[PDB]
RNA sequence: UGCAUGGCCGUUGGUGGUGCGUGGGUUGACCUGUCCGUUGAUUCAGCUAACGAGCGAGAUUAUCGCCAAUUAUUUACUUUGCCGAAGUCCUUCGGUUAAAGUUCUAAUUGGGACUCCCUGCGUAGCAGGUGGAAGAGGGUAGCAAUAACAGGUCCGUGAUGCCCUUUAGAUGCUCUGGGCUGCACGCGUGCUACAAUGUUAGGACAAUAGGAGCGAGCCUGAGAGGGUGCGCUACUCUUAUAAUCCCUAACGUAGUUGGGAUUGACGUUUGUAAUCAGCGUCAUGAACCAGGAAUCCCUUGUAAAUGUGUGUCAACAACGCA
């Protein structure tokens, strides 16, 4: 119930308009693992996304 | 000379080549109009090298429009004479393209 | 924010004949290219400089293509010239291939002094 | 640089954002350099990606109830509604104003959206405390047009509802739905 | 007659392009030169049957921003000193060819920023950072190649070919009057609103222009307006204490003190003329509760709001350029 990643290095640039980054985050919840998700705004190395599914990862790259 | 029923290449290579003779960088000339055809159709006769851009091109570059009434139509003169930097002649300055470096 | 092809051929040509003078700072090298070089406008020799600078800093290092500045013209010359003592081509005993001595025996030149297989 | 407290009434020394949660704080901007004595300022924010972060973040709102084609400019104006939001929020409750105002740029901004099928992306905190203060702003002058009452008071009902997690508030049920969405789409 | 033309302008396209000398390839149209990274850029870097010169790009010009030299006591100001008025023991005003200047003001000559500096990434360069008035073409403009569009203009011209008009009861020119302003309706650019983040009443900082026409001060009238005409051939005198904003009141969610269209009359200015011009006054008090499908403009002192000049102009801006 709101889990919080942090993101450890933006791969590059995503969506048909180029609206979304996509993001490695390592889990802040301390579990550990790697997740690569789609973020919609800007987002500077180091910040905290707050993901109300832990699941799934984001498809290819 | 166009008044006196000279073709328009001897008319333009006879100045162009007294333009550059004398001393000049460049020059370009235009005759603009009806020869020959129903159509209008447009001469443009050029040596050496003619800068049209910039600032530079007003310093330098020498220019004078006219025309010429006929029987037929009115053409149009249009001759550009670009000129070449004296040392305190009667332009002073090089242009701001070029620099030149000392010898050792 | 790229230098244009006659900055660099003017900053070429300067270091060519006066790397007499120059250094790594900027400041200096400004002030010379305008001795060194009649400039129309202040803004040019701000670049020149910028790029004269550049390729000193290069010139810490191996030497760059496309330029020469007459002391290392000199000093090619003596790294040229001279060649180490002996002619380092005699092993003396020379080792040869099996074939190859058959070669050297189909010329009519075996019994060389000069050793064989391994 | 002792005292340091905003309109001249409340202080930045509360606030505690450690204690507000973990994430999102650090968007916020309230720390220290943000503090100043009125929310007005020369801005020099939009001109590299990441500035607006080090405004402080009650001159964002301010610049946010700057709506709309009438009012656009005359921030001068703004800086006594919220202001007079800071007063209402303050002598009702209790609280000092940006404890209970910070609170409020928590729980409004949704995590996740529609990125045009359509996909269910996640939020930077940057987006989110922007579409904190939209979504306070846009409820209420929608409340404020046409109803017989100050501006000042129905930021005031707002906001206050905005931190104690209210379906009261424009905000924080206009959350509800575009999360939902999200939840549906996926 | 712009489908006979000159010039000038818009546009394809202000994008990065365009094509010569000698050499090579091809029977030839023609190609090569003019091709794996970088840049706004055929910008550089380097490949290489091509090598070398161009033009456009860049440079340059103009201005805005930061500097300190050079001048200025009758065209800008400041400080100090004098003589005033109030305060009434030291504070604020106004004046001064009166001594010193230059922070504001005015404008000439120069300085200044180059990816120079550091760290990452990939030599060309790129991203971030320190400092700095300013940092990545410092911002904004101006200028802008070759090659064309039967795009526009014979209603700009003593630029013009040909056609017809000069049968003067003229298509020449001019006087009186009327049109281009006529309205069942359809579209384009704009303006003002639909209010309370408001309107009403009272109180409390600009810049750029222009001016032998601007029009000072003081009288007259509710108001518009009217009379008298001081200064200025202008950084001197003048249009000229701008408006959103701000601070005290009034109103109260209503087609309402929101909105100000459309109509009736009186009071006037400009003009040979007000019949379709503008201003004032009192009345009249409409449609409009944020606008369907659609579409436009915009990245920083930008959008949006908010006024002020100027162009046309006797008088009239909801328009253009600033």
């Amino acid at each position: 119930q709101v889990k919080l990643a942090v993101v450890k290095q933006v791969i590059g640039r995503t969506g048909s308009r180029g609206g979304v980054t996509q993001v490695r985050v390592e889990f802040l919840d301390d579990s550990n693992r790697s997740l690569v998700r789609n973020v919609k705004g800007a987002v500077r190395e180091g910040d905290i996304l707050s993901l109300l599914e832990t699941e799934r990862e984001a498809r290819r790259l | 000379k166009l008044i006196a029923r000279i073709p328009a290449r001897r008319a333009a290579y006879s100045i162009i080549r007294f333009v550059m003779d004398a001393g000049a960088r460049g020059c370009e000339v235009a005759i603009s109009g009806k020869l020959r055809g129903a159509r209008a159709s447009t001469s443009k006769y050029k040596e050496g090298y003619m800068v049209k851009s910039g600032d530079v091109t007003k310093q330098f570059v020498t220019q004078a429009v006219g025309h010429i009434p006929m029987k037929q139509a009115t053409i149009g003169i249009r001759v550009l004479i670009m000129l070449a930097q004296d040392p305190s002649g009667i332009p002073k300055e090089s242009q701001p393209d070029v620099i030149k470096v000392h010898e050792a | 924010r790229i230098r244009t092809k006659t900055t660099k051929r003017a900053a070429r040509l300067v270091i060519e004949r006066f790397y007499g003078q120059l250094s790594f700072d900027f400041q200096d090298n400004k002030r010379v290219c305008d001795a060194v070089a009649d400039i129309p406008s202040k803004r040019m020799r701000n670049k020149i400089a910028g790029y004269v600078t550049h390729l000193m800093r290069r010139l810490e290092r191996g030497p760059v293509r496309g330029i020469s500045f007459k002391l290392q013209e000199q000093e090619r010359e003596k790294r040229d010239n001279w060649m180490p003592t002996t002619s380092k081509l005699n092993v003396p005993k020379i080792l040869v291939d099996p074939e190859t001595k058959e070669m050297l025996a189909a010329i009519g030149l075996g019994e060389m002094e000069g050793v064989e297989v391994f | 640089m002792e005292g340091v407290k905003l309109f001249g009434k409340y202080d930045y020394s509360d606030v505690d954002f450690s204690q507000l949660d973990p994430a999102l704080v650090d968007y916020i901007s309230v720390h220290e350099k943000q503090h100043v004595m009125v929310p007005h300022t020369a801005g020099r924010y939009v001109h590299k990606r990441f500035q607006k972060v080090s405004c402080p973040l009650v001159e964002r709102l301010c610049n946010h109830l700057m709506s709309r084609g009438r009012n656009t400019g005359k921030k001068l104006l703004a800086i006594r509604i919220v202001e007079h939001a800071f007063d209402i929020i303050a002598l009702s409750t209790g609280q000092n104003p940006i404890v209970t105002f910070v609170k409020g740029v928590q729980y409004c901004g949704a995590r996740e959206d529609s990125t045009r099928r359509r996909q269910a992306c996640d939020v930077s905190p940057l987006r989110r405390i922007d579409q904190a203060l939209s979504l306070i702003t846009e409820g209420v002058r929608k409340a404020a047009f046409r109803s017989s009452r100050n501006i000042a008071e129905c930021l005031a009902d707002e906001l206050i509802a905005a931190s104690n997690n209210d379906q009261t508030s424009y905000a924080c049920r206009k959350k509800d739905e575009l999360e939902r969405i999200a939840k549906s789409n996926r």
